[PDB]
């Protein structure tokens, strides 16, 4: 019966900047008898386990650099990155263990970098996928920023937008870009009644898009 | 070095049982209390219970969310932790971690597990089909199409691992009780081809093991 809320419930900050994140407990995680604030903090980066930063709410573990600062008492708390770096993307959670144990809702840090243009890549369905009677069409556009970026594809020059699935990675723990895969799924009947195939990229970085084509004919 | 790794986890009918284990090694296991900790895919950690150390007798706590449900036991002849849970629903899908808890002076999770995922669902097990992604210019793109199965996870790792850098693999995207996600790679265009590039795919529910060598069309 404990609530334990964060925020922000997420932000993005530039590399070399400040940031607070903010944790609060519905009641006084504040043991009278130790002295001392049950409030923990945990980075989980993407696709890994949830890791150890802070404890007694301002004790730093051992091997966390000091950049990191926890701080507060009774109800608030906070946790402040004097000068965040790309590998501190992260969702960074507060835990309370005055009773039982808790987390807060979690606080999602990405990184602001310099905006940079997909790297645009297409490939052709494979034999052996044909053969078993269907066609996927994949395009990947890697290292990119910021995030918000347009696919289209086009079949024959005119474009379709059924059977189109799109996938995000998380922001890269190095360079702070994105990437995304766009895959056109077709059967093998329809695959073969046309010749080019269109993936073209729109991002805020050139008001040219980015295209990449081939033709069944070219073999794929 | 301190070792915490849970197992178990898979596909399970809406209303079955499944019972995860957490093996540990490399501390004094009676000394601490040890918790269960869960996480729905992109949502937020969530504290399921704990069993207390041998100076607390062992004893167990939930949360209110899965008393009643779920049975926390522990084997200190092994040094390791079990997770009982009953009556399945599609809200226990989610990664399980286990997590070294209180030893009488630290309040801190210091050690967590790679967590095993847990997937609620009627939907049958079906193996993935793995298709090679090849081109066709300093650096070359190339890629793995893993296509067509269930449950979640697989895993794609190239050259065996060798290859880390250079690589994204993207979130699998459910359509139709079946998950697609595909892994690109960027070498060098001088070692490719005349290196060898190969996925590795290994799909755990089906027991799937593939490697696909990525050839010049
Ligand atoms: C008067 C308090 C006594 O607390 C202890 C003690 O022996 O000092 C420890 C308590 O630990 C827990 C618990 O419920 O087991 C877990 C700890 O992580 C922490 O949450 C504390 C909480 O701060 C209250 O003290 O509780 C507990 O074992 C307690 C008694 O055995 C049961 O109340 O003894
Ligand atoms: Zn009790
Ligand atoms: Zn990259």
């Amino acid at each position: 019966d404990i609530v334990m809320t964060q925020s922000p419930s997420s932000l993005a900050v530039s590399a070399g900047e400040k940031v607070t994140m903010n944790c609060k407990s519905s009641q006084s995680l504040l043991n009278s008898r130790t002295r001392k604030n049950y409030l923990a903090w945990y980075q989980q980066k993407p696709g890994q386990s949830p890791k150890l930063l802070i404890y007694w709410a301002s004790t730093r573990e051992s091997g966390v650099p000091d950049r990191f600062t926890g701080s507060g008492s009774g109800t608030d708390f906070a946790l402040t990155i004097s000068s965040v770096q790309a590998e501190d993307l992260a969702v960074y959670y507060c835990k309370q263990s005055y009773n039982l144990r808790t987390f807060g809702g979690g606080t999602k840090l990405e990184i602001k970098r310099a905006d940079a243009a997909p790297t645009v890549s297409i490939f052709p369905p494979s034999s052996e996928q044909l053969t078993s009677g269907g066609a996927s069409v994949v395009c990947f556009l890697n290292n990119f920023y910021p995030k918000d970026i347009n696919v289209k594809w086009k079949i024959d020059g005119s474009e379709r937008a059924n059977g189109v699935l799109n996938s995000w990675t998380d922001q890269d723990s190095k360079d702070s870009t994105y990437s995304m895969t766009s895959t056109l799924t077709l059967t093998k009947d329809e695959y073969e009644r046309h010749n080019s195939y269109t993936c073209e990229a729109s991002h805020k970085t050139s008001t040219s898009p980015i295209v990449k084509s081939f033709n069944r004919n070219e073999c794929x | 070095e301190v070792k915490l790794v849970e197992s178990g986890g898979g596909l399970v009918q809406p209303g079955g049982s499944l019972r995860l284990a957490c093996a540990t090694s490399g501390f004094t296991f009676t000394d601490y209390y040890m918790s269960w900790v869960r996480q729905p895919p992109g949502k937020a950690l969530e504290w399921l219970g704990f069993i207390r150390n041998k100076a607390k007798g062992y004893t167990t706590e939930y949360s209110a969310s899965v008393k009643g449900r779920f049975t926390i036991s522990r084997d200190n002849s092994q040094s390791s932790l079990y997770l009982q849970m009953n009556t399945l629903r599609a809200e226990d899908s989610a990664t399980y971690y286990c997590a070294r808890d209180h030893d009488g002076y630290y309040e801190r999770f210091a050690y967590w597990g790679q967590g095993t995922l847990v997937t609620v669902s009627a939907a049958a097990t079906t193996p993935p089909s793995v298709y090679p992604l090849a081109p066709g210019n300093s650096m070359v793109t190339l890629g793995c199409l893993v296509k067509g199965y269930f449950p979640e996870p697989v895993t794609v790792t190239w050259n065996s691992g060798s290859l880390s850098t250079g690589v994204h693999t993207f979130p699998a995207v459910l359509s139709s009780d079946l998950y697609t996600l595909t892994s690109s790679v960027t070498v060098p265009s001088k070692t490719w081809p005349s290196e060898t590039v190969t996925c590795n795919v290994a799909h755990p529910a089906s027991s799937t093991k593939v490697d696909k060598k990525i050839v010049p069309r």
